[PDB]
């Protein structure tokens, strides 16, 4: 498996468009981008409303955040059972592939995936706030 | 087979536990190294609704 | 006449009390929430998990509290 | 082919399940662990949509639910004609309707209650009731307890059919959904059955019965002497007597000699001046025109001949080139969810409501109801309050179809569909002339109040300062005053007094008279079109926003009724549509809280009074026009004014409405601790609770859980409108009684 | 950022990694519980503090637990 | 007597409100027939209230500037004169009824306690060990005394469940 | 002499909220129990179920008595 | 007839019938004693 490079000139789904799209942001912070293959042409819920028709094949839509694109992969997963991934966009024209960040979606363990905020102790052995007081800024016991 | 006796009565002693100080039915002792081996069952709901939950062999006492 | 209003005085100096006691004794925990102490005096709330926890802070207690005084005052 | 379709013998009739508490939930069958679950048993229990995902079992509970509603009101309408023949004054006030009060309810005496039974009058001692009922028993032409007696007899009779109904019709022969489907067959027997049918027998009893009985009683003759309802069905030399056109028969109506019966069937107008109320020759020949264009409008969907209209066709066929698909999708959506049907008939019927309102009062339809100011205003806030009420039902229940219902692949580019793609454009669209309103019409009042406080009268909005008259409503009235002349020229009067002419008085009392409309009636209007706009803007959001939105994506997942999605995204409290149910509510309140203190404002001060020699006295001596400009005004001249009736009625018959003004005040702030509080503060507190119970041994098995987040709210709402709406209650009988 | 953290107590249900609607959690290989494997929280930028990992952990105490911190862009979920 | 208060029986404003209250009713018995229906009603109410009036002053009721009758509570003075049924004795009559009430309740919830599903004994009421034990808690004060002196009243601290701390 | 009894009583009402606000702050922020060890505050912490169950009781038998006498009269 | 006197013993059914009874008790006193202030 290896980093999929993101198509910008693949096909969008049959949409008349709606008033829930992208904003300003999408043109100077970032955006994020979903691609899937459908086997046949179906109709599905627009994550920012309205219905819209998947088309046979290769399939592209622009979100204005990550939950969405992750809210329409969550649909196409369980309803059409698809397999989608998405991306961050920014307006330099630089892509950053987010999920399935290895391929392999996260639910299921894989190799090589490093832990990371991980705990060695239970919460009931986390220290009292007093002794992390007067620390460079504002922290939770948590995060010592 | 270290833990105590499938099917009897212990007292959960974790302090951020629902059931402190309340006793619960032993399901099962994990004999593989598992840090909690202890499951226990009791009749209560939590909050979340869950009524069984993973203990220590020291976070345990026979009561 | 004096007696009734009195024992109104009575019943709003200790509710107020029982809900500004009753923050700061589960300031640092409760059942509901066993690790308060590590989330701070003030914050939001910690989900609709376990029930639903809404105004469940120290600072939550102070705010409904509040109420309480304006009616004894 | 339209036919009747059921399955026999569905469900056993046993007390088996009667001993199962939450037998019909899958979650709930398992028993209570907690005490949410007693909660949980009485608000799922009648959501059959969440019992089961069958539409035919789901049919099947709904139509035996409504047997059972049917049998409760059936009860309840014999318990009022039953006391009505036992503990009344009817026949008493009969003979003197313009002195003696309605009564109908007495109390025991016990702990010194009896004196709740005040002196109405006709040698009799009860509470005055405002329900209209004796001037309905009037009009319908009762003249005898014996007659409100058999009634009552009937009334449980019907009851206990209806009851029938609904077991035989859910145990023994339970219709299949086909059935239920035939929506064009449904319409065509309730607009030519019920209504149309209903309307031609009532129409039976007016000509035969009420209007006999009633020219009787108009012309002075006794109740006792006057001949029994039967007499006259079976002498046509009686009614001839009354009208010389009976003398003819039938004939006249089969020879299209219809002018014949001009004496009976009339369009008169205005009202009856010996009783104040509608000419019942006037509401004879409109029941019978309402019935003939009933009985032709159930001829027009097709059922099992090539005649008639297919409602899915003419959807199919009514499409533009602006609104893509159009109303494709409609039939099978109105024809497989009840809550699309629910949204709908509750929307309607609470319109229809607030209609009734206004209409029963410009236009008293019933003798003696119109002087009769404590029924006269019941009647309107009552009609005014559940049509409020049921209109913020057809809110939440089309939220319930857009989060259970709604199918994305039935719904490609339809009017449903393009709504969704713009509903960002409608909310925000419709937000700003929320913000329009609010400003110019409650603004209105704080330039006044300002001007007013600073010494600034001729800086004011009023009729002497600067004004602001409703002109467009004024033009109106005079065309609906002058119409009898010109547009309406068969009609003697126009339909209402309201739109201008001669008052006409009975007992002295203003029965009506013109209205006339100022600055303060147009910044008043005003309010009310910022205060509905603004709870449509509420539901209407809740509806649109309800599967999704900018702030959550799958709100739909997460259901109708859910507290929120955490306090991520910055705090996701109330998203629900739910939630924006319980929020409009506030706001329909609100809404209808203004619209009633309107009518008993304008009609005691401009309105009602006592008219003697040459000039009426109204109520409050004409200070609507220069008392409701100002919020002061309001609160002085109002308010403040009119509790003195329910703050002095200690030691009383209407010292009951000081108790429940009192007691109403209360639940009110009692509202406030839930709706301001959260459940995470009564949990703990709860803990220490139990706790106390552990040491004592006297903790109970069945857990005490803090209230739910949407229960919580669900309290609050409810305890505020009972408190609020209880509030106004007392204070507007008491007040109406005293000075009616 | 919210601050995400995942205790000793994991039994590696995968339900919180699950029921993210952001992808901040996922799971690792793990000698702990006998599973084998526990939850990780690599991508807590993305975290907007919904608490949903909370209420799918059914461990007493959490063994998943979010503490809501610095708010940007993403942590407020804004699409503007 | 006590705090400058004065007997019912001969306080002037107690007898002008008794004037005062059958006056009110007596103008109203007038527009009614004598054998009227609400004339007996309005009659029987001025009985009541001469009855009131005489059984309260009877009792050695103390009244008010006000003339209205008003309760002394410190079992000192009350014993003392004559004033124990305005509040001492009701303390013990309710304190019996609610005590009563209470041991009946913990009797029926540590009895349902040891069965299959105590929490299904709570929504659906045992009513034959209900009614033995609502008769049975009539010697309630006794066995509260028996109880919380062989010490099974009471829970030990080790059994019942706490927050951190 | 109305405007000064006012005055004071609801600054006095709001210093006291005040009060055990900064008491529960206190318990989140300073309070370290091994350093208080057996001491009265810690105790305090070890009977705060019975403290708190206690002011309930007494808040409840105020309203309920304060409340149904009024009622009555 | 079993199942029907498990429905009339729920808690419900029990609260009706019990507060009726102790409601009438009260009432009936009031009735044969009225106007009790004092023992
Ligand atoms: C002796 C006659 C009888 C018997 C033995 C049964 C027995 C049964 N019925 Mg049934 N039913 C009957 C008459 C009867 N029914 C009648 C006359 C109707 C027409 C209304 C119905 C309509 C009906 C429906 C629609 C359903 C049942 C269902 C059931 C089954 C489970 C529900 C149940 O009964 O729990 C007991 C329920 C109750 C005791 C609730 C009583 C409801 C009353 C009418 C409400 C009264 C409210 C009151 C007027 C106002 C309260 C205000 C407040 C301030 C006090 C069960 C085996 C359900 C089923 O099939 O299982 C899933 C089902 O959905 N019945
Ligand atoms: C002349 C034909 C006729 C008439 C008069 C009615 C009348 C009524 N129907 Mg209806 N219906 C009809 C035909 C008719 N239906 C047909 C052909 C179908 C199949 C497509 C349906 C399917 C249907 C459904 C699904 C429902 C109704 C309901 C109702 C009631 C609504 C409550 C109301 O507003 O009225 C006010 C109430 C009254 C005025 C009381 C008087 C009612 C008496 C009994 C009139 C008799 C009506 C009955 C149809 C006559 C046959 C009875 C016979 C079988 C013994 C109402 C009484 C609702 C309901 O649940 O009712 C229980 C409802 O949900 N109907
Ligand atoms: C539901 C509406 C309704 C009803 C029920 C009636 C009923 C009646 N009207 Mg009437 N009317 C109505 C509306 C109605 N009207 C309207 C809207 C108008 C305005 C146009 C009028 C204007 C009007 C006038 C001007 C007159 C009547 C008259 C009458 C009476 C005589 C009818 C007649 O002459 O023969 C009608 C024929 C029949 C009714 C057929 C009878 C069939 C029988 C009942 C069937 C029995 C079958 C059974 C098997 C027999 C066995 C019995 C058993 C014991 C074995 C009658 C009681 C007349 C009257 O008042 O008489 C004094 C009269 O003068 N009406
Ligand atoms: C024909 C009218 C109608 C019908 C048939 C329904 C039917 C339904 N509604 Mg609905 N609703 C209506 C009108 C109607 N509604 C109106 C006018 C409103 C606006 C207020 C609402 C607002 C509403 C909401 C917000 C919800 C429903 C829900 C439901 C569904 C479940 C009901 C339930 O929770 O059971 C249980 C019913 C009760 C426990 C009754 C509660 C007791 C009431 C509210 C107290 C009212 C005060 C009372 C009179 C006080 C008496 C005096 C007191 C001293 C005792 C159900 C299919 C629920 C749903 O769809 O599930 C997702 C839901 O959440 N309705
Ligand atoms: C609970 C609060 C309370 C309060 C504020 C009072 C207050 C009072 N009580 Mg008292 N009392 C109480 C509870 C209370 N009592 C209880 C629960 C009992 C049941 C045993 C009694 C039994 C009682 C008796 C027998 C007497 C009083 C008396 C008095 C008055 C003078 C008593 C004294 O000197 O100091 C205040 C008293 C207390 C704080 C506690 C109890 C009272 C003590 C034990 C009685 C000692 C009285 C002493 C002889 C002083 C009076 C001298 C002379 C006039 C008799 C005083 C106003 C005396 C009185 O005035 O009678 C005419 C009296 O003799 N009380
Ligand atoms: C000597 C007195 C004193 C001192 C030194 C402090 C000091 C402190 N308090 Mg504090 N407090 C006090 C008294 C005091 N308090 C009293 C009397 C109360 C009861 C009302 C409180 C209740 C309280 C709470 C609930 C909290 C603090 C907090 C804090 C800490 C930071 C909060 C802060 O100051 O930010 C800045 C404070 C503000 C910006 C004030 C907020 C604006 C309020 C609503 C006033 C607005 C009124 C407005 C102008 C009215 C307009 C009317 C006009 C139009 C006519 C800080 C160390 C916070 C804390 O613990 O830190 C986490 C906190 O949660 N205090
Ligand atoms: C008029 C409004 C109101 C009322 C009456 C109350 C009353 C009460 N509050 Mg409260 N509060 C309010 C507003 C109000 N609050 C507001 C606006 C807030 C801010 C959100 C708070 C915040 C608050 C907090 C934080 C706390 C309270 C607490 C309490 C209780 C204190 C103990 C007590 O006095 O017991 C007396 C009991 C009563 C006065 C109730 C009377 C009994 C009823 C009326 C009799 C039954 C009537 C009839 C038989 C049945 C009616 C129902 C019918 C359908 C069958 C008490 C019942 C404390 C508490 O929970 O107690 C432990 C507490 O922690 N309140
Ligand atoms: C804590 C609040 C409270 C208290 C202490 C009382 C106390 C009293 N009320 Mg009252 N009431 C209240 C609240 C309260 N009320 C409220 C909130 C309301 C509005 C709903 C009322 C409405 C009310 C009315 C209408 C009346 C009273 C009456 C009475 C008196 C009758 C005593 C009696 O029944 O004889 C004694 C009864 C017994 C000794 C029986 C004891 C119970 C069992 C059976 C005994 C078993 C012993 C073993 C009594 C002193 C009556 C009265 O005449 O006032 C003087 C009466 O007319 N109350
Ligand atoms: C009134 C609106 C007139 C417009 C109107 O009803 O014309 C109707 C217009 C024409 O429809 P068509 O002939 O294309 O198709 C209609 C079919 O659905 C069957 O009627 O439909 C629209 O495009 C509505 C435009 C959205 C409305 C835009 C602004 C909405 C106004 C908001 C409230 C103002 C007060
Ligand atoms: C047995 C019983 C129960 C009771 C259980 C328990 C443990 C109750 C606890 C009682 C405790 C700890 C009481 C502690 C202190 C009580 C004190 C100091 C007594 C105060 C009473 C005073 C000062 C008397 C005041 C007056 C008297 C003489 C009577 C009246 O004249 C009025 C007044 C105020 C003047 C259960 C389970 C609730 C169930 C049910 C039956
Ligand atoms: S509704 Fe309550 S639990 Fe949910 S986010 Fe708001 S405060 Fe938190
Ligand atoms: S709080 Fe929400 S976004 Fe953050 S890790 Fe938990 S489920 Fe994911
Ligand atoms: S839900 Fe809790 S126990 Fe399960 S994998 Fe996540 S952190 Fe571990």
């Amino acid at each position: 498996w290896t980093v999929p490079t993101l198509n910008p000139d693949t096909p969008s789904p049959i949409f008349g468009g709606s008033t829930g799209g992208l904003l300003r942001k999408a043109q100077t912070e970032e955006f994020y981008v979903i691609t899937w293959e459908a086997k046949k042409e179906q109709i599905f819920e627009m994550p920012t409303g309205g219905a819209a028709i998947m088309r046979q094949g290769p399939n592209l839509l622009k979100f204005g955040k990550k939950e969405q694109c992750l809210a329409l992969t969550t649909q196409l997963r369980n309803k059409f059972k698809l397999t989608p991934c998405f991306y961050r966009v920014f307006p330099d024209g630089k892509v950053q592939y987010l999920h399935p960040a290895d391929g392999v979606y996260p639910e299921k363990v894989n190799a090589g995936r490093v832990g990371a905020n991980q705990n060695m102790r239970r919460i009931g052995q986390n220290v009292n706030p007093i002794k992390v007081k007067f620390s460079g800024r504002m922290m939770s016991p948590a995060e010592i | 087979e270290v833990g105590p006796k499938r099917g009897s009565l212990v007292k959960i002693l974790r302090p951020e536990s629902y059931w402190f100080n309340q006793v619960g039915k032993v399901v099962s002792v994990d004999q593989s190294g598992v840090r909690y081996p202890v499951v226990v069952r009791f009749e209560n709901q939590n909050y979340a609704g869950v009524t069984t939950n993973n203990y220590a062999l020291d976070e345990v006492v026979a009561a | 006449g004096d007696f009734l209003v009195h024992h109104a005085i009575a019943l709003g100096l200790h509710t107020t009390t029982l809900i500004l006691v009753k923050g700061a004794l589960d300031a640092r925990g409760s059942k509901l929430m066993p690790d308060k102490k590590d989330f701070g005096y003030s914050f939001p709330c910690d989900g609709p998990g376990r029930g639903g926890t809404c105004d469940i802070s120290a600072y939550d207690a102070f705010y409904l509290a509040v109420f309480w005084m304006l009616n004894t005052i | 082919k339209v036919k009747i379709a059921v399955d026999r013998n569905p469900v056993e009739t046993s007390f088996e399940k009667w001993a199962k508490p939450g037998h019909f939930s899958r979650t709930l069958s398992k028993g209570p662990n907690t005490t949410t679950w007693i909660w949980n048993l009485h608000a799922d229990a009648h959501d059959f949509d969440s019992h089961t995902s069958d539409l035919e079992e789901i049919s099947r509970k709904v139509f035996s639910a409504h047997f059972g509603q049917l049998g409760i009101i059936f009860i309840w309408l014999s318990g009022m004609y039953f006391h009505g023949a036992r503990f009344s004054n009817y026949e008493a006030w009969l003979s003197d309707p313009t002195h003696i009060k309605p009564s109908a309810q007495v109390v025991w005496p016990i702990v010194g209650q009896e004196i709740l039974n005040g002196d109405v009058g006709g040698g009799f001692q009860g509470i005055q009731i405002t329900s209209g009922f004796f001037q309905l028993w009037r009009a319908s032409g009762i003249t005898s307890e014996l007659q409100l007696y058999t009634t009552a007899i009937g009334g449980l009779v019907m009851a206990a059919a209806m009851f029938f109904a609904g077991w035989f019709h859910y145990h023994k022969a339970a219709p299949k959904l086909e059935w239920f489907q035939n929506v064009e067959s449904m319409l065509n027997h309730h607009l030519g059955g019920l209504l149309g049918l209903g309307s031609l027998a009532w129409a039976g009893h007016q000509i035969h019965v009420s209007l006999p009985v009633n020219k009787l009683l108009d012309a002075g003759v006794d109740p006792k002497e006057i001949p029994l309802p039967h007499d006259l069905l079976l002498n046509r030399a009686i009614m001839a007597d009354l009208y010389p056109s009976f003398a003819k028969g039938i004939a006249p109506f089969f020879t299209l000699n219809w002018s014949e019966y001009s004496d009976f069937l009339t369009f008169k107008g205005g009202l009856n001046p010996v009783t104040g109320g509608l000419w019942l020759s006037d509401t004879a020949h409109h029941h019978v025109a309402i019935a003939v264009l009933f009985l032709v409008a159930g001829h027009m969907y097709r059922t099992n001949w090539g005649i008639g209209h297919s409602m899915k066709e003419i959807l199919e066929a009514h499409r533009g080139p602006f609104t893509g698909e159009g109303h494709v999708g409609l039939y099978e959506i109105l024809t497989t969810s009840w809550h699309a049907q629910l949204a709908i008939n509750l929307a309607l019927f609470g319109s229809l409501s607030i209609i009734v309102a206004h209409h029963m009062y410009a236009m008293p339809p019933y003798p003696y109801l119109a002087t009769d100011y404590g029924t006269q205003l019941s009647l309107f806030t009552h009609h005014t309050w559940i049509g409020g009420f049921c209109i913020v039902g057809a809110g939440a229940h089309a939220a319930i179809f857009m989060v259970r219902d709604y199918d994305p692949t039935n719904n490609y580019n339809n009017l449903l569909d393009r709504v969704i793609r713009h509903r960002d454009a409608i909310i925000s669209h419709l937000n700003w002339v929320c913000i329009f309103l609010g400003f110019h019409s409650f603004g209105l009042y704080i330039h006044n109040d300002t001007m007013s406080a600073l010494g600034r009268p001729q800086d004011m909005f009023s009729d002497t300062a600067i004004q602001l008259q409703p002109v467009f409503a004024q033009w109106i009235q005079n065309t609906h005053f002058l119409a009898p002349q010109l547009t309406a020229p068969n009609a003697l009067a126009a339909t209402s007094l309201t739109w201008g002419g001669d008052l006409v008085a009975v007992g002295g009392k203003v029965a009506m008279m013109p209205i006339s409309l100022g600055t303060s009636d147009f910044m008043v209007h005003h309010i009310h079109a910022f205060t509905i706009h603004v709870t449509v803007l509420i539901l209407l959001k809740g509806v649109l926003f309800a599967r999704s939105s900018r702030l959550i994506p799958d709100k739909a997942n997460l259901g109708f009724r859910f507290p929120c999605d955490g306090p991520g995204r910055g705090g996701t409290c109330q998203v629900s549509a739910w939630d924006h149910v319980f929020l409009g509510l506030f706001w329909m309140y609100n809404s209808l809280s203004i619209v009633i203190f309107h009518f008993s404002w304008k009609m005691q001060s401009d309105v009602w009074g006592t008219v003697t020699a040459s000039g009426v006295s109204h109520i409050t001596g004409g200070n609507f026009a220069q008392s409701a400009n100002t919020i002061n005004g309001w609160l002085r001249d109002f308010l403040w004014a009119q509790s003195s009736q329910v703050i002095q009625s200690y030691g009383s018959a209407l010292s009951a409405y000081g108790l429940i003004f009192l007691g109403a005040h209360f639940v009110w702030a009692f509202s406030l601790m839930f709706l301001f509080s959260g459940r995470g503060y009564w949990q703990e507190l709860i803990e220490s609770i139990v706790w106390a119970h552990n040491k004592l041994k006297v903790a109970p098995a069945i857990q005490p859980r803090a209230l739910s987040i949407t229960q919580g709210r669900a309290v609050g709402v409810a305890h505020y409108l009972l408190g609020g709406i209880a509030t106004t209650w007392s204070f507007f009988l008491a007040r109406i009684i005293s000075v009616g | 950022a919210h601050i995400v953290k995942i205790y000793d107590t994991c039994i590696g249900c995968t339900q919180c990694v699950r029921a993210c609607p952001l992808d901040v959690l996922e799971m690792v290989p793990w000698d702990g519980c006998k599973a084998s494997q526990m939850a990780s929280a690599p991508r807590t930028e993305d975290c907007v503090g919904c608490k949903r990992c909370e209420t799918a952990c059914p461990t007493d105490f959490l063994s998943v637990r979010v503490y809501l911190g610095s708010e940007s862009t993403r942590s407020m979920g804004l699409s503007y | 007597d006590i705090a400058g208060l004065t007997p019912c029986s001969e306080s002037k404003a107690y007898a002008k409100l008794e004037k005062k209250e059958l006056k009110t009713l007596e103008k109203r018995l007038k527009q009614y027939e004598a054998d009227s229906a609400p004339a007996v009603a309005l009659k029987a109410t001025m009985e009541r209230t001469k009855a009131r009036f005489a059984n309260y002053a009877k009792a050695g009721l103390l009244c008010g500037n006000d003339g209205l009758p008003h309760l002394i509570a410190d079992p000192g003075l009350a014993l003392k004169y004559g004033h124990a049924g305005e509040v001492f004795i009701p303390t013990f009559g309710f304190l019996y009824v609610a005590g009563y009430i209470g041991y009946v309740g913990r009797q029926y919830l540590i009895a349902v306690k040891g069965e299959a599903k105590p929490t299904d004994k709570e929504i659906i009421i045992d009513v034959p060990l209900a009614t033995k034990l609502a008769w049975q808690g009539a010697g309630w004060p006794l066995a509260a005394v028996q109880e919380l002196q062989r010490g099974t009243l009471l829970e030990k601290e080790e059994n019942i469940t706490v927050s951190p701390r | 002499q109305a405007a000064l009894y006012t005055h004071h009583q609801y600054i006095a009402g709001f210093i006291m909220c005040g009060a055990f606000a900064h008491g529960a702050i206190f318990f989140i922020r300073d309070y370290d129990p091994e350093q208080n060890k057996g001491n009265v505050l810690a105790r305090m912490l070890d009977h705060k179920e019975a403290l708190i169950s206690h002011l309930s009781w007494v808040s409840l038998f105020l309203g309920f008595h304060t409340l149904g006498l009024y009622v009555h009269n | 007839m079993k199942d029907f006197t498990t429905y009339l013993s729920t808690a419900p059914v029990i609260a009706t019938i019990w507060f009726t009874f102790t409601a009438g008790l009260l009432i009936e006193i009031n009735r044969y004693f009225p106007d009790p202030l004092v023992f």
